[PDB]
RNA sequence: AUUGACCCUU
RNA sequence: AGGGGAUCGAAGAUGAUCAGAUACCGUCGUAGUCUUAACCAUAAACUAUGCCGACUAGGGAUCGGGUGGUGUUUUUUUAAUGACCCACUCGGCACCUUACGAGAAAUCAAAGUCUUUGGGUUCUGGGGGGAGUAUGGUCGCAAGGCUGAAACUUAAAGGAAUU
RNA sequence: GCGGUAAUUCCAGCUCCAAUAGCGUAUAUUAAAGUUGUUGCAGUUAAAAAGCUCGUAGUUGAACUUUGGGCCCGGUUGGCCG
């Protein structure tokens, strides 16, 4: 199109598009608050985790890395910050 | 783009690079290496005296056909030989 | 004349030259 | 017809067999059909119109 | 970019707008700064201490949650490293394929690779002796890297 | 000047692909470059097929068939008419017939 | 007798157009060369040169000749046609028809002062065909035309006085040359200018006005 | 453009692109000149009165003379929701 | 602008809806196309017949704008089309190019087929491409019938319709005609004048 | 790699005009960008911009018309006198009327039209029309 | 399956 | 220079064909073809298209990564995973369409944004031959590589298209 | 390019044309030459992108630091005014 508002594109638009090529450039990852059964331990884990974290309680390695974002194990319960 | 360098202070790369490429010139070249003084049979000059010596019956190219005689001669300040056309109409009884 | 056979035929002449100039000197 | 050709009697023929009809008609309405999409998109318009949605999965 | 490769990729980090931020970190500044003293003695260059802070911590950067970055935070306590961890990388690498090489005299690929490292790290280190972090007549050797390294 | 877009073979990023032999004259010609093509046929040519099958021990006998991929040079494939030269427009037709 | 057939040529002949003006200002896509010269009775039409051209057959070479003809008006109007005919009249014929059919309009401007009438063009122009360009450059009063005698005529059949040219490429292909020349003093009205940044009320075209008394 | 005393010269000012705002040539054969009818409360268009558009061969060429088209009518008002500036 | 009775009826909206004229092209889409609104699962679209409705109203305020009936032409080379545009014309003037389209009918003067018109009304571009392509000589402006993966170039006026179904072609036409007759103010038929025509076969194609 | 931000500006600026937009995007948002900009505002040659702050180094969005014929930049900045302000912008200048050569003087950026006006001279920058 | 050549200018 | 040495096969042998045929065709066959060590440094080494950066049309497909869809196969027809199917996204090898444009044209999404001529930078060319020759230098065991003229000669060579 | 038996080109006669006390020729050089290209060339196929990458000198190199609001005065204009 010919004329169109660059400076107020659309929020579909803004969120297809991606991370580095929006008018102002952000971070599409979040951070979560992830409890594990039994200890409560809400511990913030990175969505993209890159480790093995695993609270200070026990053997409970929360996420797995993976290519993008961190897998998270089988029992536990994650919530967006 | 555009291959040259544009900076500002690129004046030294341009300056060389003209030199270096001027020499593609044919008058530029002969004139900078004095060909004419060294190896031109006239050495330069516009005219030159010389000493008839023998008959040439030079054959024209195509499509022409014209054999008499052109006069080889010995330049008198270089001593080299050099073949002249004679160049009008019966004009070789003059040249003999 | 080909290209390659004329850059052969110079090849040639090129020892040929080397070749005389080495025993003339 | 053969094509090419057309003269009066052709045309006059043409309209009066394009008048008539065969009076049997077998395509008595079920009442219409539309998706979850096209509902939405009549809901967007705002009008009042009897129709039945259904999903067609990909 | 790429300077030694012909990769034209594009992929990086997307800082968030905010400085003041990120609204749900109730820790405090001094607790992030011992932790990124405690990381440091336990011997974690300021790129994974930044990785396991963000990582297993909450920590959306440690420069907006102190007031400086993790690599000023170990020079101002004692803990930068004698040389930048960046081209300690590069001249473990160059270590690693030199060993490598040694073995596989035929390995012309190895032999291209390691002329590429070692060039990346003659750049590195020519910017860091002029920015004065490495000091003058320091010198890239591959006889005495493996001992440098450790 | 350039006739085809291709260069009359199939590289985009390669640099060098192996050759093969033409079927018909043994020219070494790179792979891509090759006019290959998968012929499938009936071992009983399709005429014997009665005559094979009444005279055959088993009945409704499967009757194989012979599998091979002929390459061919460019010079072979014209001669063969495996392929034809065509019009300037529709050189740049890829789809088979 | 001229019996148009073309609502513009009938809108012409009836007299409901008197000038060029509407017929550019709206863009009408002129075929009738009856047009041109009734609206520009004045234009003064004239050959460049004329050129032989050859297509081989089994029998000989067919030779026809290609004329290049230049029809222009004291002021403001050029056309250029190039026409190849089995006769040099025919083909100068038909190369002043085609030459009145392709007339366009010139922006002569001034160099500086606006003091007189507009003796230059109003900006640098340029034009491209084959690999010949002419650029055209506005110059002082009293310069005269700085042009090769090809494009010399056209500008002096243009109308304008004192102007610079600038010519690139192989120059000795008249065609080319004429046509890229052509092209420049072409552009010169379809370059914008602050003179030229108003807005108009854009007004209706005169086949729109006059539909009625038309043929239809 | 005029002289020194007035005095109005430069033959037949041209129209420009309702769109892209530059000149239509005098040969520009690709351009347009839209007519839109004016309907006055009763059903029915006043004839002799519309709203032009001059829209130019280059912006038709490119494809665009549809949505250049519907921002203009929705800009003079006589369009109600069909172009949208915010893509 | 409108006098605020121009808007969808719910009749015409059951017209359109049953006549599958939202019914778009597939997940292939020209990038001037925003009439998409919620792309259906499986594929197709659903073209926002709110937009298609006002511009088919804005397509024949154009036409009633042109003064003189005959000099408008629509133009069908489809075959769904070639009646409907032959009803147009006989509806009102807009004279019909059905079949074949013969290459200088807008140049080449002598020509007997020879149009001279201030509008051109196409069923489909793709299918009329030589009309659009032979507008762009003369100034015509274009009218077209175009789908979500229709050809955009040089058609001023889009109405963004289903040209794959026969009812939203037939339909559209007939839209456009009684528009431009309402428009033109010979159709008094603004609520009850006589009034019953659902009565007899719009469905008579071949 | 990028090597002036302002030739990419103004190319960005030119591309879109010739395509017909009435809008382009432009990163990353110099001050000489900026004031570039607004000589040519003042002067109606494109319109409204509007700076987008991004904290690295900004973006601008400008508003177009259909006025701009072209917008360049003069690389390298030469040193220009007033003796050559007159060979400057008859060379790449389409008319002595309109059209203007900007420069940063010492007085800041302006058109070859201020800088004969305020008598300063400097580096030329580019040319509008 | 073999098939080489055909003076100069015009 | 060692090893290896099946196949094919510059040279060579030999049978045809032929006016001739130390060519094509046929059968052999040394070097070579493989490898280790050391040299060589050339190819129509090509995309005949230097690298870095920005922008300018539409479209589908494909490869690698990622993201969102209780969308399809079995554990479990009752979370996972996998493989597919949709919608994007980043990066590749490409392709189809068109001409905003460019070009001498063939054609080119770059060969565009270049007489409205300037984003940074490296290299190369200046009519055709003589000639990649001579000479000097340097590298190489050599073959040769890199650098590299001139005298003299010549009005065309050449590109892309048309009948 | 002209001339091989009908030469508007040779050798002449007549006529004509250009410059003209001057005119012609040779060589050199300048414009033409955007065929040296800083302005301002070209490099897919016409001559020309090094086979490819590294790399020193050289050339070039992202953005950012005082920006914006209030009162008067030498000096110019179709000057409010003949």
């Amino acid at each position: 199109v010919l004329v169109q508002d660059l400076l107020h594109p659309t929020a579909a638009s803004e969120a297809r598009k991606h991370k580095l090529k929006t008018l102002v450039q952000g971070p599409r990852s979040y951070f979560l608050d992830v409890k594990c059964p039994g200890c409560l331990n809400i511990t913030t884990v990175f969505s993209h985790a890159q480790t093995a974290v695993t609270c200070e309680s026990c053997s409970t390695i929360l996420c797995t890395p993976t290519g993008g974002k961190a897998k998270l194990s089988e029992g536990t319960s994650f919530r967006r910050k | 783009g555009k291959g040259k360098p544009r900076g500002l202070n690129s004046a030294r790369k341009l300056r060389v690079h003209r030199r270096n490429n001027r020499w593609a010139e044919n008058n530029y070249k002969k004139r900078l290496l004095g060909t004419a003084f060294k190896s031109s049979p006239f050495g330069g000059s516009s005219h030159a005296k010389g000493i008839v010596l023998e008959k040439l019956g030079i054959e024209s190219k195509q499509p022409n056909s014209a054999i008499r005689k052109c006069v080889r001669v010995q330049l008198i300040k270089n001593g080299k030989k050099v073949t002249a056309f004679v160049p009008n109409d019966g004009c070789l009884n003059f040249v003999d | 004349m080909r290209a390659k056979w004329r850059k052969k035929r110079t090849r040639r002449l090129k020892r040929k030259r080397r070749k005389v100039r080495a025993r003339s000197k | 017809p053969v094509r090419g050709i057309s003269f009066k009697l052709q045309e006059e023929e043409r309209e009066r067999k394009d008048q008539y009809v065969p009076e049997v008609s077998a395509l008595d309405l079920s009442r219409l059909n539309v998706d979850n999409q096209t509902s939405d998109l009549v809901k967007s318009l705002g009008l009042k119109l009897p129709l039945s949605v259904i999903n067609v999965s990909a | 970019g790429r300077m030694h490769s012909a990769g034209k990729g594009i992929s990086s980090s997307a800082i968030p707008y905010s400085r003041n931020a990120p609204a749900w970190f109730k820790l405090s500044s001094e607790s992030v700064i011992e932790q990124i003293v405690k990381y440091a003695r336990k011997g974690l260059t300021p790129s994974q201490i930044g990785v396991l802070l963000r990582d297993a911590h909450g920590v959306t950067q440690a420069r907006v949650i102190t007031g400086n970055k993790i690599m000023r935070i170990l020079k101002s306590n004692g803990l930068a490293p004698e040389i930048p961890e960046d081209l300690y990388y590069l001249i473990k690498k160059a270590v690693s394929v030199r060993k490598h090489l040694e073995r596989n005299r035929k390995d012309k690929d190895a032999k291209f690779r390691l002329i590429l490292i070692e060039s990346r790290i003659h750049r590195l280190a020519r910017y860091y002796r002029t920015v004065a972090v490495l000091p003058p007549n320091w010198k890239y050797e591959s006889a005495t890297a493996s001992a440098l390294v450790n | 000047p350039k006739k085809r877009a291709s260069n009359g073979r199939n590289k985009k990023g390669r640099g060098h692909v192996k050759p093969v032999r033409c079927v018909n004259c043994s020219k070494s010609i790179p792979k891509d470059k090759a006019i290959k093509r998968m012929a499938i046929r009936n071992i009983v040519e399709a005429a014997a097929v009665r005559d094979l099958s009444e005279a055959s021990v088993y009945p409704e006998y499967a009757l194989p068939k012979t599998y091979n991929k002929l390459h061919y040079c460019v010079s072979c494939a014209i001669h063969a008419r495996i392929v034809r030269v065509r019009s300037r427009e529709d050189r740049k037709n890829r789809a088979p017939p | 007798g001229w019996v148009p057939v073309t609502k513009l040529g009938r809108l012409v002949k009836a007299g409901k157009i008197t000038t060029i003006e509407e017929i550019f200002l709206h863009s009408l896509p002129v075929k009738e060369f009856q047009i041109i010269d009734t609206l520009l009775p004045g234009l003064q039409d004239e050959v460049m040169n004329i050129k032989p051209v050859q297509k081989q057959t089994r029998a000989g070479q067919r030779t026809r000749f290609k004329a290049v003809v230049v029809v222009g008006d004291s002021n403001g109007h050029v056309g250029l046609g190039i026409k190849t005919a089995k006769e040099v009249a025919g083909a100068i014929r038909a190369g002043i028809i085609i030459a009145k059919l392709s007339v366009i309009p010139i922006r002569r401007g001034y160099w500086g002062t606006n003091l007189g009438q507009p003796h230059s063009l109003a900006t640098k122009t340029t034009g491209k065909c084959g690999s010949v360009t002419v650029r055209l450059i506005p110059a002082p009063r009293g310069s005269g035309i700085v042009a090769s005698p090809a494009v010399k005529k056209l500008l002096q059949l243009a109308g304008v006085e004192d102007v610079y040219t600038q010519s690139n490429g192989k120059t000795r292909t008249l065609e080319n040359t004429l046509k890229a020349a052509f092209v420049a003093i072409g552009n010169t009205y379809g370059f914008l200018t602050p003179n030229l940044w108003a807005e108009q009320p854009l007004p209706v075209s005169p086949l729109d006005i006059y539909s009625d008394e038309a043929s239809a | 453009m005029e002289n020194d005393k007035g005095q109005l010269v430069e033959l037949y000012v041209p129209r420009k692109c309702s769109a892209t705002n530059r000149i239509i040539k005098a040969d520009d054969h690709a351009s347009v000149q839209i007519n839109v009818a004016k309907v006055d409360e009763e059903g029915r268009a006043i004839p002799g009165e519309y709203v032009t558009y001059a829209l130019s061969g280059y912006v038709r060429s490119r494809g665009e003379s549809d949505d250049s088209l519907n921002r203009l009518a929705q800009n003079d008002g006589l369009l109600k929701n069909v172009w949208s500036y915010s893509r | 602008s409108l006098p605020a009775t121009f808007d969808l009826t719910p009749e015409d909206a059951q017209l359109l809806l049953a006549a599958n004229t939202h019914l778009g092209a597939r997940n292939v889409q020209v990038h001037q196309e925003p009439y998409v609104f919620n792309a259906r699962p499986d594929g197709v679209h659903v073209i926002n017949v709110g937009k298609t409705w006002e511009k088919l109203v804005l397509a024949a305020r154009i036409i009633a704008a042109i003064p003189n009936p005959e000099d408008v032409v629509a133009i069908s080379s489809r075959t769904f089309g070639q009646r409907a545009v032959l009803k147009f014309a006989a509806h009102t003037g807009a004279t019909p190019i059905a079949g074949r389209f013969t290459p200088g009918s807008f140049t080449n003067y002598i020509t007997r087929s020879f149009k001279e018109p201030r509008l051109v009304i196409v069923t489909d571009p793709r299918s009329d491409a030589q009309a659009i392509k032979e507008a762009s000589y003369v100034n015509i402006p274009v009218i077209a019938l175009t789908d979500l993966d229709s050809p955009s170039e040089f058609v001023d006026v889009a109405i963004p319709c289903n040209n794959r179904g026969k009812h939203s072609i037939g339909l559209i036409w007939y839209l456009l005609a009684r528009e431009v007759l309402r428009l033109r103010g010979a159709l008094v038929d603004r609520t009850q004048p006589w009034s019953i025509m659902p009565d007899l076969y719009f469905y008579r194609d071949p | 790699t990028r090597s002036s931000v302002l030739a990419d500006a103004l190319n960005a600026i030119n591309n879109a005009e010739k395509t017909g937009k009435r809008q382009v995007l432009i990163r990353p948002s110099s001050k000489v960008i900026i004031k570039f900009l607004q000589v040519m505002q003042k002067h109606g040659y494109i319109g409204e911009f509007e700076y987008i702050d991004d904290h690295r180094s900004g973006k601008i969005v400008v508003q177009l018309n259909g006025r701009l014929n072209k917008c360049g930049v003069i690389s390298p900045r030469f040193n220009v006198k007033i003796g050559d302000i007159e060979k400057w912008t008859a060379n790449l200048l389409p008319a002595r009327q309109f059209g203007y050569v900007i420069l940063t003087t010492s007085a800041g950026i302006m058109d070859h039209e201020e800088a004969r006006r305020k008598h300063v001279s400097g580096k030329i920058l580019g040319f509008v029309y």
